[PDB]
RNA sequence: UGGCACCUCGAUGUCGGCUCGUCGCAUCCUGGGGCUGUAGUCGGUCCCAAGGGUUGGGCUGUUCGCCCAUUAAAGCGGCACGCGAGCUGGGUUCAGAACGUCGUGAGACAGUUCGGUCCCUAUCCGUCGCGGGCGCAGGAAAUUUGAGAGGAGCUGUCCUUAGUACGAGAGGACCGGGAUGGACACACCGCUGGUGUACCAGUUGUUCCGCCAGGAGCAUCGCUGGGUAGCUAUGUGUGGCAGGGAUAAACGCUGAAAGCAUCUAAGCGUGAAGCCCCCCUCAAGAUGAGAUUUCCCAUUUCUUCGGAAAGUAAGAUCCCUGAAAGAUGAUCAGGUAGAUAGGUUUGGAGUGGAAGUGUAGCGAUACAUGGAGCGGACAAAUACUAAUCGAUCGAGGACUUAACC
């Protein structure tokens, strides 16, 4: 559950290492967003010498929350922190490297560059 | 459970002093709705005295109060609540199995109204 | 929050329809032979379904 | 179509043969008897009337002593009636199984929600609350009445009263597992009102 | 409790499940299954909780992966998991063994018996 | 924006915001259509159309406005510039103080800055729920039709048709099918969580049970870690599906006045998210009081007459045990023809390894007897305790006509 004014740590090698979110992209009245969604966000820090620069606006993917997902199995999976990774207009993202384990869930959004990255997928 | 107009500390302290009081003299006046749960608390506590054990015994010593039923000439030794359940009501429905109390309703109280009753030990 | 108009004895009255109360439900002991309420203890005899509580 | 009465038993989960858990309503459906035929000769509609639970002749009376006579049958707790329902079938005192259903069928479920009491607003019609700090004493009330000029206050002014209750029906709820052994019948969902409620079945009308 | 849900629920009931308690390190040989594929997929991790009775238990599965904490809930009675297996038993106090979610390593060691 | 000064000065509370809406159409989106400087995509303008829908933040007391980010869209207005006996009091508009300016001066400026008491127990109508009476030409128990009324009505993206029709190219579809969401609504607690003050465990201070052991009182439930029933959303299931009849704008067929022509004059056919239906709910006080199945039957005193009363039948209630119901009435489950509540015996969740005894250690402590002990509201059996005994209410069916009999 992730809306307004609600920051979360990237997971990526781009210079951005925290970010805070602006929009929930969807719908008029859309208010959460979970594992798999994409925000408008923006980078509060950033570390020196990174390609996006402190103060931009960027666009990014939800890959872990303190709340996880579900499935149709009924097994269910939740993680200690929620992470965030900075994607271009299409579906590559703007790092080299991605950090920490990362949820299923990605697979079925056509995310594949994400997931062949990731150290292990849950 | 039903409250009876005072708060939790207060309950427990009443339904201690009333199934104490029923224990002692065997047959007590009460409001209709006052006596309706005393009912529980003294046929649960008759079942610990039909089991005699020293478990049984400690556990009925923490809601018995503490008070002298009468005196014994046997050297004066002075006779306790708890002796006698354990001794004296407990082996009096050693056949019975549940029900050792009857509720008999009497009429309204002159000060507010109240319905009184008779609660027996038979 | 303050009445308008004073009111009338006719409405003042029609009001009052319910504020009656009811005539107790009382009966006839079997023993002493005169009036009971159901399910109570006969006050005066001093029994109940002939037990002389 | 096709219809019966049953009871709520309660709430539990399966497991469908792809490995997915779903959860599931349990229904009893015993002794179900058709009582009487409506005609558009005799009545103007077509209907058919089924009778639920037996129950013990001294809480039957008289009246429905001989109502339940013509179709040779003890007499029963509850009584409703089904329309728009073949009438070639279901012969006066046969009785009705659960086996009129199968796998995978879509139906309807009919009952009376459950009992809440004198209810507010903002839990009987999901209104908004004013704020709780800044000064305010606007809480959990129901608002504005309306405008000066009418000089009265409109119909439909949403306002507190008796919540629940009503009667609710559910629609295109799918059936999972159907027993005839146990008279037990599997609804994947939920279905209105508390335990023990009756529950009428009734084939999907759309 | 009510019997009428015990029978009709009886016979999905996994037999094969062994005995453990919330404590000890499990290895779960759960089954991930996808469009047209069945992997045998690992997690190996303490049990936090166990909940429920009848085929509604359920229990939790602790993991710290790459520096994250990851908890996975299943079904006990799924027939999704290929086996399971209790690779030790540890030493608790406990029912529900939430104080772990804010403790790192060296004082998240479970003793064993 | 103004003009007038007709009601109110024995008081008609005055900006902005909050909660709650409802109406108009001069339509912002979605629906149908005519024209185009309409090749295609994207558009422009006009006609019909008010069913539903119509965003979250930064600055300012702000309405407004500018900006950031979205959306199918971010409509214009009326209701005392809707709504203070519904809320706030930032602003305006009291008494204090200060700046600039004007005045000889007390002081003043709709110039600016800091601080500044928002009272009331609902009589009548109105609105939302719940009861008592009588009526409906005998008295009762159930099941129902439906006049009439209320609820719902929204919409995005991806795939295929297809890189096809169009076009030189760049670009690139209508119609049709499939998949899956956003917001909203109803119900439910199996799942994920919340709460859970008569459930379980750990722990500090002090007092008490004569002492050790074991317990109790008070300290916010003393604090802390869990948690049953019930109530719950952020959880789960489902809904707005597919359609019919008559139409608006519009397009036509046949066709005359007027031997030709014309959609019109007579007559026909297509044709909207709109109208009436379909769907969900209420509904016979619908004084027009409806229908069906079943039950009780034609008693006794008085009458001069309308008719009067007084024991009952079918049936109901008083009274009592209660919850799936509940402010109180009401509703529903029962009253010995009994499992309605309590108790008792078996279980279940939950907590987690009781007391006593023994063993190891100097000791704090650990292990065994032992998934032990405890276990509100949850399940099944059992009449052990309480629903004993009685009483009250409740029909003998008017007249006329017609058909059967
Ligand atoms: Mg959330
Ligand atoms: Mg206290
Ligand atoms: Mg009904
Ligand atoms: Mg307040
Ligand atoms: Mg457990
Ligand atoms: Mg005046
Ligand atoms: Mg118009
Ligand atoms: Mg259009
Ligand atoms: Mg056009
Ligand atoms: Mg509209
Ligand atoms: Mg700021
Ligand atoms: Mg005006
Ligand atoms: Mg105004
Ligand atoms: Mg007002
Ligand atoms: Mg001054
Ligand atoms: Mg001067
Ligand atoms: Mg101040
Ligand atoms: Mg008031
Ligand atoms: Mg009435
Ligand atoms: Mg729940
Ligand atoms: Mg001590
Ligand atoms: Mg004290
Ligand atoms: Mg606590
Ligand atoms: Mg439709
Ligand atoms: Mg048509
Ligand atoms: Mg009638
Ligand atoms: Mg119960
Ligand atoms: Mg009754
Ligand atoms: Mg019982
Ligand atoms: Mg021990
Ligand atoms: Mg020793
Ligand atoms: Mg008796
Ligand atoms: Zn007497």
């Amino acid at each position: 559950m992730i809306q307004q004014e609600s920051r979360m740590k990237v997971a990526d090698n781009s210079g951005a290492r925290e970010v805070l979110t602006i929009k929930v992209l969807g719908g008029s009245g859309r208010k959460t967003a979970n594992i798999g969604d994409v925000v408008v966000c923006t980078v509060k820090q950033a570390t020196p010498g990174g390609v996006v620069k402190k103060g931009e606006v960027v666009k990014a993917v939800i890959v872990r929350t303190k709340s996880g997902a579900r499935r149709q199995d009924g097994s269910y999976i939740k993680f200690d922190e929620n992470a965030c990774v900075i994607i271009r207009d299409d579906k590559s993202p703007r790092g080299t490297r991605i950090f920490g384990p990362v949820a299923r869930e990605l697979r079925e959004n056509n995310f594949m560059k994400i997931v062949s990255l990731a150290p292990e997928v849950l | 459970y039903r409250k009876l107009g005072r708060t939790s500390s207060q309950r427990k302290a009443l339904l201690r002093d009333l199934a104490t009081d029923l224990i002692v003299h065997e047959r007590i006046e009460t409001t209709e709705a006052r006596a309706k749960e005393i009912r529980k608390v003294v046929e649960k506590l008759i079942t610990s005295g039909k089991k005699g054990d020293l478990h049984a015994r400690r556990q009925a010593a923490a809601f018995i109060r503490h008070e002298v039923v009468e005196v014994v000439q046997v050297k004066n030794r002075p006779v306790y609540a708890l002796q006698k359940l354990f001794d004296d009501v407990a082996p009096r429905y050693a056949e019975r199995q549940g029900g050792y109390t009857r509720i008999l309703k009497k009429g309204p109280r002159r000060g507010d109204g109240a319905p009184m009753v008779i609660i027996e030990l038979v | 929050a303050v009445p308008f108009r004073r009111t009338s004895k006719a409405k003042k009255r029609k009001r009052r329809t319910h504020v009656k109360l009811q005539l107790p439900g009382m009966n006839e002991c079997s023993n002493c032979g005169e009036y009971r309420l159901s399910h109570h203890v006969c006050p005066e005899c001093g029994q109940y379904d002939g037990k002389d509580v | 179509t096709k219809g019966i009465l049953g009871r709520k038993v309660g709430m539990t989960q399966v497991f469908t043969e792809n490995g997915e858990l779903i959860p599931v309503t349990v229904i009893e459906a015993a002794q179900n008897v058709v009582l009487q035929k409506k005609t558009v000769e005799t009545d103007g509609y077509e209907a058919v009337q089924i009778g639920f639970e037996d129950k013990r002749a001294k809480l039957s009376n008289k009246p429905e002593q001989g109502h339940v006579a013509k179709a040779d049958t003890t007499p029963k707790r509850f009584i409703r009636e089904f329309r728009d329902v073949n009438l070639d079938e279901y012969e006066i005192g046969a009785e009705v199984k659960v086996d009129v259903f199968a796998e995978g069928d879509i139906i309807d479920a009919t009952g009376v929600s459950k009992g809440k009491g004198f209810q507010g607003v903002i839990k009987r019609h999901g209104q908004s609350r004013g704020p709780m700090a800044h000064g305010s004493r606007y809480h959990r009330r129901p608002g504005s009445m309306g405008p000066v000029a009418p000089n009265r206050v409109f119909k439909n002014k949403l306002l507190p009263g008796r919540m629940g209750g009503e009667q609710i029906t559910i629609q295109n709820l799918e059936i999972v597992k159907v027993d005839v052994e146990k008279n037990v019948l599997l609804v994947k969902g939920n279905v209105p009102g508390a335990k023990k409620a009756l529950v009428q079945i009734k084939t999907a009308t759309k | 409790m009510n019997k009428l849900i015990d029978e009709i629920t009886k016979s999905q009931l996994n037999p094969d499940v062994p005995s453990f308690r919330p404590g000890d390190t499990v290895r779960v040989h759960a089954k991930v299954v996808e469009g047209t594929r069945e992997r045998i997929q690992l997690f190996e991790g303490v049990v936090i909780k166990r909940r429920g009775a009848g085929i509604s238990e359920t229990f939790t599965v602790r993991k710290i992966s790459n520096g994250v904490g990851v908890e996975r809930t299943f079904p006990v009675h799924t027939p999704r998991i290929a086996k399971l297996e209790v690779i030790r038993r540890g030493k608790v106090r406990r029912a529900k063994l939430y104080y772990l979610r804010n403790l790192r390593g060296k004082a998240a060691r479970i003793k064993e018996i």
